[PDB]
């Protein structure tokens, strides 16, 4: 079963990088580099091409992870005139894929700035990524608008198509199976971006643990839509639904009851060991308990219904009626990290180190994935697979027991990751892309070198 | 509750091989011959055994740089993955030509 | 010419940790060794010596920075065990006097004692200060020391502990109310966890230009009238406390972080305030307070509210006079307002370390008023991660103690510390699944 992989994010024009492409490894991409070189930003251009949503997009400083108080920090990075960020994929089906974002600043009042999404299909393997927006004039570059990459390819084999609405970009990722989700309405994007964000910053993602269950649970439209049917054909049934919440939690709890055992032998500093224990609210368990053995009927909207039956458990605080039909609110999820002490104790940032924490959290969001793209095998076809990627910018928090287990796991389950060592020491598998900004004319110009193979 | 208290010495005989690669490289500086880290890798590795391979590689890049900055850099275009090794291992950038100073 | 300094924390009972010393370094002291092994938690301490006040106290995770979720445990608990634990420095006056200064520490709340010791010999090892052969408790050890020569002090209020401290020659600060300590504890925490500290920038004035009490006891009596000298007065207020920073400026020129080759702060004027010391300058027409209340009701603003005393009395405190600002250099447009999300990672934590000295220095300079002329308090921040920081980066702080008469204590996870400096290595092990660190230096 073949699975998709990026090959490249070339930045243009973007700050003191003119036209640099990054090769992307099967695993890690290591970003090496001194203090204020372009590492973050580098993936910044990243984000950006996948996220091109200017409300998501926020840029904060690795000084301010939990920052509720939304300048940004798209704008700079790239100069004056046109520039982009580009991705390079390679499809389940050899299939190269172009999937970009153009961008251009804009009148200097406010930092501003705009956004075009793009792909390029069938681009002969033969011409670099970074020679699709480039021409030769009087020896010195000059970058194209997407007016201009259309007329270059009008007439070709090449097929392009400029997007008006992130959705259009998105979907179409996402049918070449470049994104896991469904990033249909505009509430999924901020789960998603905020899952990218949380790879950043490193640890446990707040944000992804209250609504811990909005990311890890199918909300069926299978369930709400044929049960009510049911009902439109009974008028003209009983613990039938019962039935089906305890096999439909049953199911999903066999779901997560394999993705843990993904996660075992992971070792970072004392955490030996991150689960996803799904416990039912009893709330709601003498209720499932209740529709099951006991039987005090009242036949006169199931719904409606059921309703009066929460009045029945429930001595405490219609809507009740509906709601209480989705599998998710008969549960309470949680996230538990193993150590040598007290066997598993629920994940907590203030009784956990700096390490402890980001594995957690990085193993959290290796579970939001293994959840998203298998949930949707469905709407997707059997030949085609999306890719796992993740960031931890300032990776050096991570010592060598601790990132070096980051490894294995990757390897563990089929993933890709873009780490950085603001450091220069770092891990010999894999692609290592060393920086250094310099200084030509009072102007911005990091300094790229290659190496892969070594191992 | 036992205490005593053991210092323990570093020695990393890595600053030799950086001088030694500084002015193999610096060697390049005096005469307008650029830098070409697919031939300066190619060929350094060979003395060195595979052991400390990828070492080497970082300070041959990390020096090869502050000494100065390839010119087709400003003229982009994608640098082709120069090989080494008869395994995989490999290295990226265009030859380093201007000089910083 | 004198010094104060730092020579040693002290752990005892804590988790992973029977009781350790760790000598404090001449200029710099650093941490190093496997993820989660005892660093932050040997400073967690460090900060818990300096201020237990529980309801300063809280320890959140590095990958959290700016929350302000005080709702879960302020984390300091479980870093100890139970029973009997203890929090000690050691550290040496300019007059030579070692100080011994710590406390006791022991739904999931932590209860917590200061105390002090005082002269008590140097040929004795404060480890066994407090161990016997087990710890014996407050209570044994207070006849220990009585009739032999020490003094263990049981405070009350721990207003008094700092009150006693800053006497001594520690604190760079007089810790008089709550107000004086929360921004205390938060600039100790801005050197844990690094950056531009959000809450200072956002109140510059109030960490940086102290107020001259007496500007208002003074004016108010009198009349029980004036003129243009109580605008006299600010004017020489502010250009000396304007010359007072333009020093602490001329000091952080030669700083090197990622693109960052200097930090300022441009002490401004006003616009408003301003017009006012240019209209009683030379100017006149028809509380004391109160007139200038109405004085500022001619220039015409935005925001308008108020009792003619309350703003008299904003307009006697210098300070509301000038609005401050810091900024960052770069090679680039160079000298621009300084932004987090401008500066890279590394850029953050210098700029931000920076500010702390001006704080600091401030400070220090804010009381050689009431303290000993022969003694020169003692300055130290912290900084954990400090991997995040390139040798170049790293360089500099040094460089900068060397140039600031102070002590730093870092932690790096990285296995690569420095050289210049006594360095310690720590590792953790799970010994009859009882959290054992082994602590060895390199
Ligand atoms: N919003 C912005 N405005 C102006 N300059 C910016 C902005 N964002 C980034 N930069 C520039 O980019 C540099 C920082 O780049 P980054 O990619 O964050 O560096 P870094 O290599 O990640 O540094 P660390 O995190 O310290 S390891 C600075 O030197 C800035 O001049
Ligand atoms: N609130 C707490 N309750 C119980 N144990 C705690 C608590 N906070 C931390 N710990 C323990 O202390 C260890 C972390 O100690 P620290 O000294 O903070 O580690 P650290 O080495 O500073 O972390 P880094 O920066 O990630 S390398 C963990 O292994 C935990 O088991
Ligand atoms: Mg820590
Ligand atoms: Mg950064």
């Amino acid at each position: 079963i073949a699975r998709g992989k990026f090959r490249s994010l070339t930045l243009i024009n973007w700050n003191g990088f003119f036209a640099r492409t990054f090769d992307f490894d099967e695993l890690v991409t290591t970003l090496s580099g001194g203090n204020g070189a372009g590492k973050s930003t580098t993936m910044a251009g990243f984000v950006t091409a996948l996220i091109p949503d200017l409300t998501l997009l926020n840029f904060r400083n690795t000084t301010e992870a939990g920052s509720t108080s939304s300048d940004k920090g798209l704008y700079g990075k790239l100069k004056a005139g046109v520039c982009y960020a580009v991705l390079e994929t390679v499809n389940s089906r050899a299939q190269r894929i172009i999937t970009g974002v153009r961008l251009q600043q804009i009148a200097g009042r406010d930092k501003k700035v705009d956004i075009r999404p793009f792909s390029l299909q069938n681009v002969p393997m033969t011409d670099s990524v970074i020679s699709l927006f480039t021409e030769q004039v009087a020896n010195k570059a000059r970058v194209l608008s997407l007016n201009d990459l259309k007329e270059k390819f009008e007439e070709t084999a090449v097929t392009f198509k400029p997007y008006h609405s992130i959705t259009d970009y998105h979907s179409f990722m996402f049918d070449l199976g470049i994104l896991p989700k469904r990033l249909r309405s505009s509430s999924d994007r901020n789960k998603f971006y905020k899952l990218i964000e949380a790879s950043l910053y490193g640890g446990i993602s707040s944000v992804i643990t209250k609504s811990l269950r909005d990311y890890l649970l199918p909300e069926n439209s299978g369930v709400r839509q044929a049960f009510q049917d049911m009902e439109a054909a009974l008028r003209e049934s009983a613990e039938s639904v019962a039935n089906i919440l305890r096999k439909t939690i049953q199911r999903e709890q066999n779901r997560i009851l394999q993705l843990n055992q993904g996660l075992q032998n992971i070792a970072f500093g004392q955490v030996k060991g991150v689960r996803l224990v799904v416990n039912i609210r009893d709330t709601h368990s003498i209720l499932l308990n209740a529709l099951s053995d006991q039987h005090e009927q009242h036949k006169d909207s199931f719904s409606e219904a059921l309703a009066m039956l929460y009045k029945r458990i429930n001595p405490h605080i219609q809507t009740i009626g509906e709601e209480l039909l989705d599998y998710r609110n008969y549960l309470d999820l949680e996230v538990e990290t193993l150590r040598g002490a007290y066997g598993w104790m629920r994940a907590e940032s203030s009784a956990l180190s700096t390490g402890e924490a980001i594995g957690t959290g990085m193993s959290i969001l290796l579970m939001v994935v293994q959840s998203w793209e298998e949930e949707s095998r469905r709407m997707r076809a059997k030949d085609i697979l999306p890719c796992r990627l993740l960031f931890l910018d300032q990776a050096a928090r991570l010592d060598a027991m601790s990132i070096n287990t980051l490894f294995e796991l990757c390897e563990r389950l089929d993933m890709q990751l873009l780490i950085a060592a603001p450091e220069n020491i770092s891990p010999e598998r894999g692609t290592t892309y060393k920086l250094v900004r310099k200084i030509l004319a009072n102007q911005e110009y990091v300094h790229v070198v290659g190496l892969k193979g070594f191992g | 509750l036992p205490m005593a208290l053991e210092y323990e010495s570093l020695t990393d005989v890595q600053t030799q091989i950086v001088t030694a690669i500084q002015a193999e490289l610096a060697h390049f500086r005096n005469t307008a011959q650029p830098i070409n880290l697919g031939a300066v890798l190619q060929e350094q590795l060979a003395r060195y055994p595979q052991s400390r391979h990828f070492d080497v590689a970082r300070i041959i890049v990390d020096q090869a740089v502050k000494l100065g900055m390839a010119s087709q850099d400003h003229q982009a275009v994608y640098p082709v993955w120069q090989p080494i090794d008869d395994f995989s291992a490999a290295v990226q950038a265009h030859l380093i030509d201007q000089y910083d100073k």
